[PDB]
């Protein structure tokens, strides 16, 4: 289990995705060249499982970025690191989604979705041990969402055996373009719970309320909004990316964290909550970061673990600090607040230590939680597409691209469904 | 000869394997590249090291050992490390896809792609055997490949030498170090399916181990060398009358003979005292009867449990050094004069003794002390029960909403696997039951 | 020759000058498709804020319902176009109007998050005890999803 396949999709996809490689190069010491000018060689130990190696001492990102609107190639290509991946891993069109699911899932997406395979494939037959697949994509959109599902479905009918996970972004109100995006984002959830392995849930709920009320910025741009989603994404994928024991690879940490099948959408965190540049702070310590990490108001999933009971949780310390000063606390936290963990699963919640910290701070955790309480976004969005659905508002958008009106029901009462099976562990007890 | 030939399995028995295979160099006068100036033999020999080393014509002591796991990461170490030029090559066998803490890939998908180039590695070592006594089998509970391959090749040992016998050392899960939740899957899982395949099993509950190195070591996080090391000693003291003249446990049929009545109940508790801190460097003799008297107190012991609310079926002490045997039976006496050590009604209620007079050995670079004498009680009392009990109830709960059970039917096993091996488990309970008033 | 479906169509493509032309020959302003939907609800719906005045000013009922009980304020409101909720309220729409599931324009503002929607209908005297048929208030429902900014709103 060495190599991971990093696909991007939409705008929010590729978006997101560029700010992950700047900052997760960083880290690794591969400057915009491809160039190692790092300071240590726990940084190269597992650099395969995110870069290819290209002969002149320089390193490649495994990454296919992909979108049916050419106009964000244009922009990636014009970030910081927009010249090293591999131009022809840029597979894009020229119509767009115009925001519509069954457009990306169904008619221009399925034009484009074998071009992207061919790209998947060329790069999978190149890696020693692949373990599997992350895409980074949007809901609520029409590429990320509908092409992202597409394309989701058709690797794994081509990779069974591998891994598929996703960081999606769920659509929200206070930061969306349009009325839209809860069709967008129930006909997408319908995909991810029957062909992803693992799903970190990206809320943008999540994100304005933290940059609005506890950051304070007056207006939070996209820019503000992946500071936090690219710090999310470096801390949970530490433990993929240097040497370690605990959740080392895609399969075993999904093995720990997905006790059914259906039940694989974690609600990261993240402390310390620094604002861009603003980073300098009095320290922060162990006591300190495990309750800010445990904290509703540091999740970026729009729910409280609070109102919901924890199946399975992963913690990662950053940075020299006293480790079973670390073991101490997160054991604290289960026997005082017992009553927020299952008791038919034992020691759920587990503990790794990277002694790398991020860029800008000295002290970090990440969270990923596996609790019922995810319910609440669900049903938040539930209750946005019913609201629309039963006025059937703009459904001629979706029925005149080949479309079926039971299909939207279908995924009424899959979203439901899932609702309920989580409700259904939240209530049961040992017994 | 009547060699052994060393199986191990997963991370935690290969790397446990490395640490033993480095004392054993050391107790035997080997060298770090196989040569050992001590021997007059001149590229071979029948002496008892032999059984577990054999030789070249340069002078090479090689070990009968066999590294395997389904990952390379491990014994990669293994082939770059101080003892990278003691081991046969190609007994170092890796796939590159470990088992995801997933007996059903160990056993059934994963560790089928490699079973058979792993038999055919082991044929070869037993085809250079006069006489192969069987097998000392290395693995962790909780691992994909240490329950579920082992597993596997515990049942095609069976059928291809049924006549020669297995000895399993076992790592018990523990949360402190625990990897994986469901550790207690895979503990039942190979436990059922290997029963009938092993004549005798050692199990090191990883949390004794712990608590003695922050007890007995003063270490505050104890690390997998610290708690390797350790065990390795242990493992020492059992397989030293394998590898040595001696009286008791001369081969492993005797292990059988000695420890196991009935071939169910085959998992004998091992106690090890005295471990003293490496700091402690002047600290004052204890005797023989100060060093029999601490094992039977539980701090001491491999698997944490209560033999005292026991009955014993068995018990062999194997001393180590300076130890004069009247002083034994005297310490043996005072033993048998404390009403809390009962003995089943149809069994000799006295104990087995063994005696090797080389002081033992402590590698260079650990946290033990050097003593002048040491005892490895093996003991088969009804108490480990409680181990399997402590196991099994976290298995209940779990399994009582299938909780991580989809893992396992999708990578080849049928969901009927589960309850089959957890009704295997309450019959072995009973077992101990029946057999302890 | 019958412009009462082109009527409707032209409102819902927001077609301005077609509009213009069509009740120029008589076309009905109230005409209503099979859901009973008028062009001042679909020009409400898809955000022709001009359509939705030229029809209030030629006759169309503000108020109307299609079969489901919907008032074309509901669904202004619902798809978040201020303006026209505006106009619509100007015009004398029934802002506490219910529709077959106990919807109010409010609930629908509440659960789409149409905060500056929200506001006006209050200055306009929405009921923030009307129960939709689950028993939720538009107050209810920003407490049970956890919206503190519609939340602070809602008491004000
Ligand atoms: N005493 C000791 N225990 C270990 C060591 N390494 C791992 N363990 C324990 O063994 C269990 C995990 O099983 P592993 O051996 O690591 O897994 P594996 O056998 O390689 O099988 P895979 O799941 O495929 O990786 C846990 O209980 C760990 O605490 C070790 O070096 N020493
Ligand atoms: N966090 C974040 N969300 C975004 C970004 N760009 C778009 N979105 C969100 O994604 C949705 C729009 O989907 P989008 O990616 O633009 O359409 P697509 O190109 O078809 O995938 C809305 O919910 C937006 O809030 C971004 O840069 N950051
Ligand atoms: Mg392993």
């Amino acid at each position: 289990m060495r190599e991971i396949v990093h696909i991007q999709a939409g705008q929010c996809g590729n978006q997101i995705g560029a700010k992950f490689w700047e900052v997760i190069s960083d880290e690794h010491g591969i400057d915009p060249t491809g160039s190692y000018h790092g300071d240590s060689d726990l940084q190269l130990e597992r650099i395969n499982v995110y870069y290819n190696e290209a002969t002149g001492n320089k390193y490649v990102p495994r990454a296919i970025l992909v979108d049916l609107e050419p106009g964000t190639m244009d922009s990636v290509r014009s970030g910081p690191f927009g010249q090293i991946f591999r131009p022809d891993n840029f597979v894009f069109g020229q119509s767009g989604a115009g925001n519509n699911w069954a457009k990306g899932h169904y008619t221009e997406g399925a034009e484009l979705v074998d071009s992207v395979l061919d790209v998947v494939r060329k790069e999978s037959e190149s890696c020693d041990c692949l373990q599997g697949f992350q895409l980074t994509h949007s809901l609520g959109g029409g590429t990320g969402s509908g092409m992202g599902t597409l394309l989701i479905s058709k690797i794994r009918e081509e990779y069974p055996d591998r891994i598929m996970n996703t960081f999606s972004v769920m659509p929200s109100p206070k930061v969306s373009d349009t009325v839209v995006e809860p069709y967008n984002a129930t006909l997408s959830v319908h995909q991810l719970v029957e062909n992803t392995d693992e799903t970190y849930c990206i809320d943008n709920e999540a994100l304005y309320d933290i940059c609005f009320r506890t950051l304070k910025l007056t207006t939070p741009t996209y820019g503000d909004l992946n500071h936090l989603v690219s710090a999310t994404m470096s801390g949970v994928t530490t433990c993929l990316r240097f040497p370690g024991q605990l959740n080392a690879d895609l399969r075993k940490l999904a093995v720990n964290m997905v006790p059914f099948p259906r039940l694989h959408f974690f609600m990261p965190g993240f402390a310390p909550l620094t604002s861009r540049g603003s980073q300098q702070y009095r320290a922060l310590t162990v006591p300190e970061l495990t309750q800010q990490m445990f904290d509703s108001k540091n999740m970026m999933a729009a729910c409280d673990p609070r109102h919901g009971r924890y199946l399975t949780v992963a913690a990662i310390f950053r940075g020299r600090m006293s480790m079973k000063e670390v073991d101490e606390q997160m054991l604290n936290v289960q026997n005082k607040n017992s009553s927020y963990f299952v008791e038919w699963i034992p020691n759920n919640v587990k503990t790794a230590v990277c002694d790398i910290p991020p860029r800008g701070l000295k002290m970090s955790a990440t969270f990923i939680g596996n609790s019922t309480a995810i319910q609440e976004l669900f049903k938040r969005i539930s209750e946005q597409f019913t609201a629309m659905f039963r006025r059937k508002a703009f459904l001629h958008w979706y029925t005149g691209e080949g479309m079926d009106e039971m299909e939207f029901t279908e995924a009424e009462s899959n979203m439901n469904d899932l609702v309920s099976e989580y409700q259904q562990y939240q209530d049961a007890t040992a017994d | 000869m009547r060699e052994c030939i060393s199986i191990h399995v997963g991370q935690a028995g290969v790397q446990i394997g490395n640490a033993c295979w480095e004392l054993y160099c050391l107790e035997h006068g080997i060298q770090p590249d196989g040569q050992m100036p001590s021997d007059k033999t001149i590229g071979g020999g029948d002496d008892s090291f032999n059984t577990f080393f054999s030789e070249t014509g340069a002078g090479k002591h090689v070990p009968r050992a066999v590294f395997v796991d389904l990952e390379p990461t491990v014994i990669d170490e293994v082939r770059t490390g101080t003892y990278r030029q003691l081991f046969h090559p190609e007994q170092l066998i890796t796939g590159k896809e470990d088992a995801a803490n997933n007996y059903a890939r160990g056993h059934y998908t994963i560790g089928k792609e490699i079973i058979d180039l792993v038999l055919d590695r082991i044929r070869k070592l037993a085809d250079q055997c006069t006489g192969l006594q069987g097998f000392l089998v290395f693995h962790s509970f909780g691992g994909g490949t240490g329950s579920g391959f082992t597993s596997l090749l515990m049942e095609r040992l069976s059928v291809d030498y049924g006549k020669k016998s297995k000895l399993e050392f076992s790592i018990y899960p523990a949360p402190q170090v625990s990897t994986a939740v469901v550790e207690p899957y895979n503990s039942i899982l190979t436990t059922h399916t290997t029963l009938e395949h092993s004549d005798c099993a050692f199990m090191v509950d990883n949390e004794a181990i712990y608590d003695i190195c922050r007890r007995n070591l003063d270490i505050e996080r104890p690390t997998y060398t610290n708690l390797n090391r350790l065990i390795s000693q242990i493992v020492s003291s059992i397989t030293a009358s394998l590898r040595f003249d001696g009286a008791l446990n001369v081969d492993l049929t005797e292990f059988q003979t000695n420890l196991v009545p009935y071939p169910r109940i085959h998992f004998p508790l091992a106690t090890y005292a005295p471990v003293i801190s490496a700091e402690k460097a002047y600290h004052e003799q204890l005797s023989v009867a100060e060093i029999t008297n601490a094992c039977f107190e539980p701090a001491n012991q491999m698997v944490k449990c209560d033999p005292r609310h026991g009955k014993y079926m068995a018990c062999c002490l194997l001393y180590r050094g300076d130890v004069v045997p009247k002083d034994v039976n005297a310490a043996i006496a005072t033993i048998k004069t404390k009403r809390s050590i009962q003995f089943v009604d149809w069994c000799p209620t006295g104990f087995k003794v063994g005696i090797n007079y080389q002081p033992p050995t402590v590698v260079p670079g650990g946290d033990l002390a050097k003593v002048q004498r040491a005892v490895c009680m093996l003991s088969n009392t009804t108490a480990i029960a409680e181990a399997w009990a402590r196991l099994d109830h976290k298995f209940d709960l779990m399994y009582a909403k299938r909780a991580f059970v989809h893992w396992y039917v999708g990578e080849g096993m049928e969901e009927g696997e589960f309850s089959e091996a957890r009704e295997d488990m309450a019959a072995l309970e009973k077992d101990y039951e029946e057999v302890g008033v | 020759s019958d412009l009462g479906k082109k009527l409707l169509e032209a409102a819902r493509a927001g077609q301005d000058d077609e509009v213009r032309i069509l009740m120029a020959n008589g076309a009905d302003v109230n005409a209503t498709d099979a859901s009973g939907l008028t062009p001042l609800h679909l020009a409400a719906t898809y955000g022709h804020l001009e359509i939705v005045e030229v029809l209030l000013k030629h006759g169309a009922d503000v108020n109307a319902i299609d079969i489901m009980g919907s008032t074309p304020l509901h669904l202004a409101a619902l798809i978040g176009h201020l303006e026209i909720v505006e106009v619509l309220l100007k015009h004398g729409a029934d802002v506490n109007a219910v529709d077959t599931w106990g919807d109010t324009p409010l609930h629908l503002a509440a659960i789409m998050g149409h905060l500056e929607i929200v506001e006006v209908l209050l200055k306009h005297g929405a009921d923030v005890n009307a129960q939709d048929k689950f028993g939720k208030t538009a107050f209810d429902i920003s407490i049970d999803n956890g919206n503190e900014d519609l939340a602070e709103i809602l008491q004000k």
